[PDB]
């Protein structure tokens, strides 16, 4: 920027590695040296895609005869299979579908080592009280999501013309769980934890007979002793069934073998791309690398193996094959500028010139812009390493010098 | 539900015999850790040729664990009789995280026929069978080791060819020596080889039979069978519970020579395995035919950091239990089996509580009678209650209101009613629910630019 | 390589000129500190090292066989990871890190260079070399 | 007598091998953090951008530039440490010879 | 509506749920031992 | 942990770990800065003596 | 001794790990720095 303000002279700090330099000093000089700068980096070539591809996760439980009451929600889980949620949600008229710790475009679209739904009748009257933040009975003893794992929760409505699933009398609920204690002074509130059920679900009925309904069971020494009591309650049923449905996902117990369903091209097969950077998602683990057929190690039940830094480094492929996994490999680079020439060199270091007058291979790697001259200083300015210095023509191309 | 089969048509189940000395063995077999004994492998991947530690349920090194023995039953030559137990079924523990267990240790060892301590027999392996669930309590007679609702039940049978998975509930059965008849003592298994171990078909339902004779399965939501090849190989079984259900764990089908134990399996049990107990089991073998059976031996799992030594071909076989001794310490914090001589610090030996103390503000109760008497204030002329020094009980209140939206903020809905304040302040007001988002904090409307805002 | 996290980190300043600079200047010193170390144990004048050098005086393990015996000695019994500065790049790829933990392999991986030093062996063993044959006189 | 002397008490050899270990550290300082989530649900910005929307995705790639900046802090904290030890060190040298 | 706003530490924390006292949480008969405590609200572990 | 709930106790407990890690950090870097001054100091002692 | 610290703590890799041998390292510095002062400071004849 001028005195004036304008813009008179700009360096687009992408364009090549001088730029860079001259970017990250912030000045249109910089003095002589040699310094290093962004890796030349490898892309992708391609992708490569392995998920599992087999049978639909099956919903069918789920629309067959009523729902369970809040505390006695149904689990599906879900592993190895394709799922599609539109498939299960285009069923219901949904009032309110919202999830946690994932993007809502994520949760139709990511692998999972497991897909758990829990579903049960409720009332959409009580939906705040399934809240995180509620201190209300559902949340407090009946039913928790977790909080670790992502989770959503679709309340949805049952058409009239969706007859496979039928309605209980009323909804009910558990509004009191605890424990009195030997002393029959001391009573504890039983909480429910997350994705589990309520311990006062053995004492209460399948359907809460009337609001009030007041349960008791003594407890075996085993069992801490004491008595465990509950109260329940009810409300009144609705025209239409609503139902709540909890979606639990977890990302890495086995291998992600719930996926949506994918049609695959083969041309993003592993063995058809060996030896290239490509792009990866095998089973929902991903990421950039090159693979290469090798010698297996590690257990080959368990698909992915992974080295001491925890990277991915070998993968055992549904084709039978074995590959060691490498990452795409940047290229090192470091400019050799000088300033009074205002010209520069690129190095390569530790990089065969089979990568990249052409390029120049010298001991400290490849070197383009140098040009080999059998000549020897003492007066080295831009060392290169080893007993290499660079040696401005002075302007001509910097020429590549030994150290005497 | 699943059919299971018929349920058994006998008026009387076979008298159990328990006599808990002959099964009073001396027969440690701790957790080597060193040996990776009892080590559930890393579960959603592999490693080559490194040593890490790793955060996951793995026993105690040192650990003896419970050791079960099933034995022989009593006889009079060719014709068995009656079955011969430890007091198995009622020493019902507590499940916790789950466990593994060690099946055939002693097997080719020459050992003892339990029923009869003179007489030595080569030691064969045998499966324990086992029984768990959420709760537990008392038989007919007041014996323990009654399970209820539904129970889990792991019975190996076809004489050690399958193992077979249950989620039922068991109704015992009315019949003599039957847990809810006469003359109750132990339920338990059995098999009589004579019958049913042919050369070729062998009884898969032999177990299953027998466990029918003294219970009623009743609302099965499923019913696996696994199989399992014959040999005398010692080997590992594990069972852990998560959301996803019960995972059991093996050795066999993955590393059967080294011991890792791998999942084969999940089921579909969700509620809470709390208890579980050992089924005894007792073979009807004819007196004249007796066999050792090897010991099982049941180790507790925990969340323990470990030491994990994977080998080219990705079996552990060493490990470092962290948490063991102070030199264990050392070799996890380098995280290799080989540290440099010196003197090193290590984590302090902490002192535990060995109880507590509490005291508390006891009086008073605090008073939320102002609230309930006369008409409430609007929102923006909301009256105060401020409760200090006193007992408070949200419940008291909130039981006398159809609470429609209880929601709390910078405090955990189990700690609004159960922590201690210096102070809790009330402020309550007439309020439509048809405006109950103007309320929120992140609302823009009236009631929180001019009325009513929460700290 | 995520332009995501690119954008987030912009908000940081200008981090990453900070670490090549500081960087920059520190290895910067090294080549300082060599060339001036190197520059005092040159000799002026020195007697050439022949066999038989030291005369009754055994110094056959000083004497280059060019490193010396002893120095070579000393540098075969030292564990050292081979840098790769003609070609590391490509050893990595074709045969692959050596062993868990291989740090020199990690760093096309991780996003660092080991770069070489500013004289090559032969050079640092002229100037011992010179040094002994100077040192009697 | 000093041919053999390049052994395991030879302070003046093991002093040779640690210049060589403390490198190596320096090194695995680097190699071995970004594997670390520092809180995040996971350690690859890849995980995060495809299972997170923006409001909390950029909270979790902020957690691993916060982890990944404090860490090349420390690094270059140490080779300015480690190389004007090596600098004066170099000047004893410079004296002996 | 019913706002409740708690404070934690402006004076001894005396609103606290009732509580059915045992008399091994006393501190008198626990001297010298190392016990969780809590005290008005304040807890932590220690010797007394 | 006794007053919130996991999605928020982590939050708190996390800002205790990053301060402690930090304070380490910098006792640690103090550690290696004062050791490597009193061993070029103690190799000044030995030339005194 | 918090099991939830210790659990988040170990996603900040081996900090801990790191702590100890950085210090221990600096520790033996001083037990050689001492060793080398004295074994320097020692005479080798001396009067009473
Ligand atoms: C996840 O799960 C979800 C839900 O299960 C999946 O989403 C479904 O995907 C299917 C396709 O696989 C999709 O079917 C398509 O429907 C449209 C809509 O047509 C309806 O309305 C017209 C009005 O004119 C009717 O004429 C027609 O019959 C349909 O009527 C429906 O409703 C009435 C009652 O009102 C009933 O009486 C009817 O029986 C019927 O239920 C169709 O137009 C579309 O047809 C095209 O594809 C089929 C493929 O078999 C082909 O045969 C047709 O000739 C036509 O193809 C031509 O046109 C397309 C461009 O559209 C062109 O690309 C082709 O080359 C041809 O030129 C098809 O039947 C269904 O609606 C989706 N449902 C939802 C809720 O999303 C989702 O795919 C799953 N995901 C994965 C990964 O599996
Ligand atoms: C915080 O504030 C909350 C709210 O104020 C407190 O919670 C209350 O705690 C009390 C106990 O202190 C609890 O009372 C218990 O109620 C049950 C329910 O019984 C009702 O239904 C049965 C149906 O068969 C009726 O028969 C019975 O009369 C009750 O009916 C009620 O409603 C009808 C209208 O529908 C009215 O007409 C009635 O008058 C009545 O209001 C009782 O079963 C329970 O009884 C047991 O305890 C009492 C103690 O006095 C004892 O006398 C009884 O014999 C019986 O004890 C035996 O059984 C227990 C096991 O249950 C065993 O442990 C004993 O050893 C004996 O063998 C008692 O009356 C009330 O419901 C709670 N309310 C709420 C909303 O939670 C909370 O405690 C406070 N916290 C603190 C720390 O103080
Ligand atoms: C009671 O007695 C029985 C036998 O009477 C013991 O069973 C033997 O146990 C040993 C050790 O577990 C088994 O030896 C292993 O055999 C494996 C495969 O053997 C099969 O395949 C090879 C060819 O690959 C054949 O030559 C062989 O005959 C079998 O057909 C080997 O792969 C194992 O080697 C692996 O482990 C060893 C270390 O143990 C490594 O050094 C090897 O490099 C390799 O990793 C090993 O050799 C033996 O086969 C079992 N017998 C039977 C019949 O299966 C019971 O263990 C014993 N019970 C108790 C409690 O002691
Ligand atoms: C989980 O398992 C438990 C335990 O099996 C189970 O609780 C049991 O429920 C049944 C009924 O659901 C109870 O059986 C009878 O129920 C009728 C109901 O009308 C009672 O009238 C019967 O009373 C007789 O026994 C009383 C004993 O004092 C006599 O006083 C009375 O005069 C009658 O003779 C009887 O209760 C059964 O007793 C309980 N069992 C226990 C141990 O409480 C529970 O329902 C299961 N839970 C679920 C969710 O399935
Ligand atoms: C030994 O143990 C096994 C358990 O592993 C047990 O297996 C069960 O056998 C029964 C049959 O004896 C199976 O039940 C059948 O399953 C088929 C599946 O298609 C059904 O079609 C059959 O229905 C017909 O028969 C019914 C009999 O009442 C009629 O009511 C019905 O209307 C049909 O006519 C029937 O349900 C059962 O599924 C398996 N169980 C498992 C878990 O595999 C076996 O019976 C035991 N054997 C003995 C001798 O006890
Ligand atoms: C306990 C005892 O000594 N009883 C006497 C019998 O020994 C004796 O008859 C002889 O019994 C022999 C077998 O004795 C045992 C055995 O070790 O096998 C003794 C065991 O303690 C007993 N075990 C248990 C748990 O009770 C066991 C068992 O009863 C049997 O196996 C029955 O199935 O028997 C052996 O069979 C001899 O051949 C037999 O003569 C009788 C006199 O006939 O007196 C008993 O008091
Ligand atoms: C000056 O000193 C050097 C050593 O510093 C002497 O050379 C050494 O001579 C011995 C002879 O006893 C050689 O031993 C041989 O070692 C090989 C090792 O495999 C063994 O196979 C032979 O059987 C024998 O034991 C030793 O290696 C050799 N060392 C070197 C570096 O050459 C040298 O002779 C001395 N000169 C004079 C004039 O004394
Ligand atoms: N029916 C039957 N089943 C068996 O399992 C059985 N086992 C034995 C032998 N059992 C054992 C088990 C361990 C040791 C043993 O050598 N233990 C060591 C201590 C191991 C330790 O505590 O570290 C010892 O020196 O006693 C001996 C015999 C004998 N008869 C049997 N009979
Ligand atoms: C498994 O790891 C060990 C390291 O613990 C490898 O052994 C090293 O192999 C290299 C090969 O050049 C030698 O230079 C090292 O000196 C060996 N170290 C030890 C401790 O022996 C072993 O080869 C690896 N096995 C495989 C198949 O990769
Ligand atoms: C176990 O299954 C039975 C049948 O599927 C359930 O239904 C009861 O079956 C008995 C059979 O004699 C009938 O007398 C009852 O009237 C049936 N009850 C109902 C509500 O239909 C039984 O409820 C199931 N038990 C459990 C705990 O699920
Ligand atoms: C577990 O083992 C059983 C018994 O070997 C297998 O059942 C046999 O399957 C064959 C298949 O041709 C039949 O011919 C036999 O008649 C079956 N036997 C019986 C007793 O039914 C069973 O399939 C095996 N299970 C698995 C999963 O492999
Ligand atoms: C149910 O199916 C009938 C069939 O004619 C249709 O007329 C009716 O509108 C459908 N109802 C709903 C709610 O879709
Ligand atoms: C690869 O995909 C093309 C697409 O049409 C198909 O024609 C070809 O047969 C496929 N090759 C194999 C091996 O399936
Ligand atoms: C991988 O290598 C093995 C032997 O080294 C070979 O037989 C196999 O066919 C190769 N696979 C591929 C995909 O080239
Ligand atoms: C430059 O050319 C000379 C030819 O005499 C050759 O010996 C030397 O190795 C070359 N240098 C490089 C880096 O190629
Ligand atoms: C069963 O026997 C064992 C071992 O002798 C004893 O420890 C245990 O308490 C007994 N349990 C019961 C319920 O009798
Ligand atoms: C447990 O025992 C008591 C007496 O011992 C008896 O009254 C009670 O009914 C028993 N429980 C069961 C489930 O039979
Ligand atoms: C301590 O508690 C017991 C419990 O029954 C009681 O009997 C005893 O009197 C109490 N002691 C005092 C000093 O109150």
């Amino acid at each position: 920027f001028s005195v004036d303000g304008y813009i008179r002279r700009a360096i687009d700090c992408g364009f090549n590695d001088l730029s860079q330099l001259h970017c990250s000093y912030e000045s249109f000089d910089v003095e002589s040296g040699v310094y290093s700068v962004s890796s030349f980096e490898a892309k992708p070539s391609g992708s490569v895609v392995e998920q599992a591809e087999g049978v639909e996760c099956d919903f069918s439980p789920l629309l067959s005869g009523t729902p369970p009451q809040v505390y006695n929600f149904k689990r599906l889980v879900f592993t190895n299979c394709n799922y599609n949620l539109t498939k299960l949600l285009s069923l219901f008229s949904v009032n309110d579908f919202t999830c946690s710790q994932i993007s809502p475009a994520a949760i139709a679209s990511n692998c999972y080592s497991s897909l758990i739904l829990d579903y049960f009748s409720y009332p959409l009257s009580m939906k705040s009280d399934l809240s995180v933040s509620s201190a209300g009975p559902i949340s407090q003893f009946n039913y928790k999501q977790s909080f670790s794992n992502p989770t959503c929760l679709i309340l949805a409505t049952v058409p009239h013309n969706l007859t496979t699933i039928t309605k209980p009398l009323k909804y009910s609920y558990i509004n009191k769980c605890s424990r009195l204690l030997s002393d029959d002074r001391t009573e504890v509130p039983q909480l429910v934890n997350a994705n589990q059920y309520s311990p006062c679900v053995s004492i209460v009925p399948s359907t809460v007979w009337e609001d009030g309904d007041y349960y008791r069971k003594q407890l075996s020494p085993l069992e801490g002793g004491g008595w465990l009591v509950a109260s329940g309650s009810t409300v009144a049923m609705t025209e239409q069934l609503q139902m709540g449905f909890g979606i639990t996902v977890q990302y890495g117990t086995d291998t992600n073998s719930v996926c949506p369903k994918l049609e695959f091209a083969n041309d993003t097969k592993i063995a058809s791309q060996l030896g290239n950077c490509v792009e990866y998602s095998l089973y929902g683990v991903s990421g950039r690398g090159v693979f290469q057929n090798c010698t297996a190690v590690g257990v080959r039940q368990q698909r992915f193996v992974y080295d001491a830094y925890q990277n991915l480094v070998g993968y055992y492929s549904d084709d039978g094959n074995y590959y060691c996994l490498r990452a795409c490999v940047s290229v090192p680079v470091s400019v050799i500028y000088d300033k009074e020439t205002k010209t520069h060199a690129t190095l390569f270091g530790s990089v065969a010139c089979e990568h990249i007058y052409g390029p120049l291979q010298t001991p400290v790697g490849c070197v383009l812009g140098l040009v080999n001259s059998s000549l020897f200083v003492e007066d080295c300015k831009l060392p290169l390493g080893q007993s290499l210095c660079a040696l401005p023509d002075t302007p001509g191309e910097m020429r590549l010098a030994s150290i005497a | 539900t699943v059919d299971v089969g018929p349920d058994s048509v006998k008026s009387a189940c076979i008298e159990v015999d328990i006599q808990q000395t002959f099964f009073d063995k001396t027969w440690p077999r701790p957790i080597d850790v060193s040996k990776a004994d009892g080590i559930i492998y890393p579960q959603g991947r592999t490693y080559s040729n490194i040593t890490i530690t790793y955060q996951g349920l793995f026993p105690y090194q040192g650990d003896h664990g419970d050791m079960y023995v099933y034995s022989a039953g009593h006889a009079t030559g060719t014709t068995p009789q009656k079955l011969f137990v430890a007091n198995y079924s009622q020493d019902v523990k507590q499940f916790a995280n789950g466990f593994v267990v060690r099946i055939g240790a002693a097997a080719n060892s020459t050992g003892t026929v339990i029923i009869s301590p003179s007489t030595s027999a080569t030691i064969r392996k045998i499966y324990p069978a086992f029984m768990l669930g959420s709760s537990v309590g008392n038989f007919s007679d007041g014996k323990m080791g009654r399970f209820f609702n539904h129970t889990l039940v792991l019975l190996p049978d076809g004489c050690g060819t399958l193992l077979r998975a249950f989620y039922c509930i068991l109704e015992p059965r009315s019949g003599n020596h039957c847990p809810a008849g006469n003359s109750y003592t132990s339920f338990a298994t059995y098999h009589t080889p004579a019958t049913d171990c042919s050369d070729g078909n062998y009884n898969r339902n032999a177990s299953l039979n027998s466990f029918k004779e003294y219970f009623n399965l009743r609302n099965c939501t499923f019913m696996y069978t696994y199989n399992i090849t014959e040999d005398e190989i010692l080997e590992w079984f594990g069972i852990t519970q998560t959301a996803q259900g019960v995972h059991l764990f093996s050795s066999r089908y993955v590393d059967l020579y080294g011991g890792n134990m791998f999942q084969f399996a999940t089921l579909p049990v969700y509620d809470t395995i709390k208890y579980y107990s050992i089924i005894p089991h007792s073979i009807r073998s004819i007196q004249s035919d007796r066999k050792a059976w090897a010991a099982f031996y049941v180790y507790k799992l925990q969340p323990l950091t470990f030491l994990l030594d994977f080998s080219v071909d990705g079996y552990i076989r060493r490990a470092i239990d962290c948490g063991f001794n102070d030199l264990s310490q050392l070799h996890c914090s380098y995280e290799s089996f080989d540290v440099e001589s010196g003197v090193y610090s290590v984590s302090s030996f902490e002192a535990k509580p060995s109880g507590s103390v509490v005291e508390q503000a006891e009086g008073v109760e605090c008073d939320f009678s102002p609230l309930l008497s006369g008409t409430p204030p609007q929102v923006y002329n909301f009256k105060r209650l401020v409760f200090t020094n006193c007992n408070y009980n949200l419940t008291k209140l909130l039981s006398l209101f159809s609470v429609n939206d209880f929601t709390c903020s910078q405090i955990s809905p189990a700690a609004i009613a159960s922590n201690c304040y210096s102070s809790l302040i009330l402020d309550y007001f007439s309020y439509p629910l048809s405006m109950k988002s103007d309320l929120s904090v992140s609302s823009a409307g009236p009631i929180s630019q001019f009325n009513y805002k929460q700290s | 390589g995520f332009q995501k996290c690119e954008q987030l980190l912009r908000e940081y300043g200008q981090f990453c000129s900070k670490i090549n600079q500081a960087l920059h200047g520190a290895n910067l010193r090294q080549d300082d500190s060599v060339r001036n170390l190197f520059a005092s144990v040159k000799s002026s004048q020195s007697s050439p090292i022949i066999p038989g050098f030291g005369g009754d005086f055994n110094l056959t393990l000083l004497e280059p066989v060019a490193r010396s015996a002893i120095e070579d000695l000393l540098f075969d019994k030292v564990t050292i990871a081979d840098p790769g500065y003609m070609q590391g790049y490509d050893d990595c790829m074709q045969q692959g890190p050596a062993s868990a933990r291989d740090l020199i392999c990690a760093q096309y991986v991780a996003g660092y260079k080991v770069l070489p030093p500013l004289m090559d062996v032969n050079m640092e063993a002229a100037y011992t070399s010179s040094l002994l044959g100077s040192i009697a006189g | 007598a000093m041919q053999t002397g390049f052994t395991t008490t030879n302070e003046a050899f093991q002093k040779v091998q640690d210049a060589v270990n403390n490198n190596a550290q320096a090194l695995s300082k680097l190699a071995s953090e970004l594997s670390n989530t520092f809180g995040a649900i996971s350690a690859s910005i890849g995980d995060i951008i495809q299972r997170l929307d923006p409001p909390e995705q950029d909270a979790q790639i902020d957690r691993l530039i916060n982890g990944r900046l404090t860490t090349l802090n420390a690094f270059v904290a140490q080779q300015l440490v480690r190389s004007e030890s090596a600098a004066l060190s170099a000047q004893l040298a410079k004296d002996k010879v």
